[PDB]
């Protein structure tokens, strides 16, 4: 009926974290190869997905227990969960009124047009933007967020995990904290967590759908050259 | 590999 | 006493490859990684790079003999004369007047300080300026530019070819014509061939200096992440 | 590998 001491240490540690490592003014992406508007935008996705990779590694390292997972489970954990922590982390981007991220002028706005001239089809980014918008609608608190996140980074149903009981043992706590959280501190979300859950499996789809074509990206010579060494060993198959 | 995974890993 | 037909239409040839391969203005450099003044200039030199061999591989794709090789062969030659075609084209845009390849304003502009912040050395450095300013001076026309580059890149001592003897055969066919233009087009060059063919012994310095500090590079993994996957199948050693 | 340099060389 009341948040414990414990769970109340796993949010504190899980909204730094994520405070840590997410910049809400996207100043660094003019760092990246600009966009152009052959695969025009394939660089500047490439960058960007290269450097949230990099934030959501440094989120992964702050998750209560992740840290004393087997280099082999952190390894596993990463290269599965990681285009779906993305698409997590981008909801603060996404915008319900012009249904796209924003992240700055006309250069950081990428909208659906856009990702179609990074080698991804129309067609297959239809739930992507459905997911953002039920997501959006969702209006989850910052703790929901951050909680969502390790829960997805945190499933032991990835291919490549040995250690499929501790990582469920994580998993579960972070579980419990969650509807804890959603019970004593949300008001109206007397359903609210079954949607969160719900979420989760539309990123395995999703997930699903962006390895195949990402495999079709990356058996293309011309079209992997453009990517960046970070983003190969994720998204590759070298385990 | 996973050169940088690992390396990113502290 | 006068250039053959054939002489000639090499020369045809091999300049009309280095025109469709070097663009004067540098225009496609805002394309690269912003250049930065913890290895801060590298992102923007290894794109720098990057694009180079891609402009290296267009010219020795029309560099006549150079198609008939096997594909093995064309690869051992790229492999080993890539920085080494590189610092040569790179000429062109070397100064003397500062002492720095001008590529732009302000941003473009790569002057010795910039390069130690890509993970070279100021010591080592020195022989790549040096160089610069030697071959500078000795004022070569467009075509014996494009003849020497040529003839770099047809050594038939390179790790990893296997015709050494049509390479060979090659690259002296190469050089008749360059001794013919400098003989019957070039006047006051009566010692110019022998000061050419020493910078190419200059070049294999330069190229093994470079080796062993882009191993150190490539060897730490978070630098070689900032790299492309181009330079590294180019500066590797997969064979 | 050199999956990159085949492509590049058409
Ligand atoms: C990443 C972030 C942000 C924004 C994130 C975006 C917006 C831009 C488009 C991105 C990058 C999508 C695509 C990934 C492409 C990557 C490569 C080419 C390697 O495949 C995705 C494949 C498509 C469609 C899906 C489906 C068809 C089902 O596959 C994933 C996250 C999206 C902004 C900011 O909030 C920071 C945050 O970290
Ligand atoms: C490349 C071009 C141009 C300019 C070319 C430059 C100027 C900028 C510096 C560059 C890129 C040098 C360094 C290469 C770094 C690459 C990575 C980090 C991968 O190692 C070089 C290692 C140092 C020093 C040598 C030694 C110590 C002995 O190793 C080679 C050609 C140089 C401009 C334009 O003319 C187009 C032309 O194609």
């Amino acid at each position: 009926h009341m948040l414990s001491d414990e769970q109340m240490q796993i949010i504190n540690s899980l909204v730094e974290a994520h405070h840590k490592t997410y910049d809400d003014s996207y100043s660094d992406f003019v760092r990246f190869r600009p966009p152009v508007r052959r695969l025009s935008m394939l660089p500047h996705l490439a960058d960007l997905v290269s450097y949230s990779i990099q934030k959501v590694i440094g989120f992964a390292k702050m998750i209560p227990g992740f840290r004393d997972l087997t280099a082999e489970d952190q390894i596993a954990l990463l290269k599965s969960s990681a285009i779906e922590i993305i698409m997590l982390r981008s909801n603060q981007s996404f915008s319900l009124e012009d249904m796209s991220w924003s992240c700055g002028g006309p250069d950081f706005k990428y909208c659906i047009n856009d990702v179609t001239k990074a080698g991804h089809t129309l067609e297959l980014l239809e739930p992507l933007v459905k997911f953002q918008v039920g997501l959006k609608k969702l209006k989850l608190h910052e703790e929901e967020h951050v909680l969502l996140m390790a829960i997805c980074l945190l499933s032991p149903d990835r291919p490549g995990v040995q250690d499929h009981v501790r990582i469920e043992a994580l998993q579960d706590r972070l579980c419990d904290v969650l509807q804890a959280y959603i019970r004593i501190q949300h008001p109206g979300g007397r359903l609210l967590y079954a949607k969160m859950i719900q979420k989760l499996a539309d990123l395995r789809s999703l997930n699903e759908e962006h390895s195949k074509q990402y495999r079709s990206l990356s058996f293309q010579p011309e079209h992997s050259m453009q990517l960046t060494p970070l983003v190969l060993e994720v998204f590759g198959s070298e385990v | 590999r996973h050169k940088i995974l690992h390396r990113l890993l502290q």
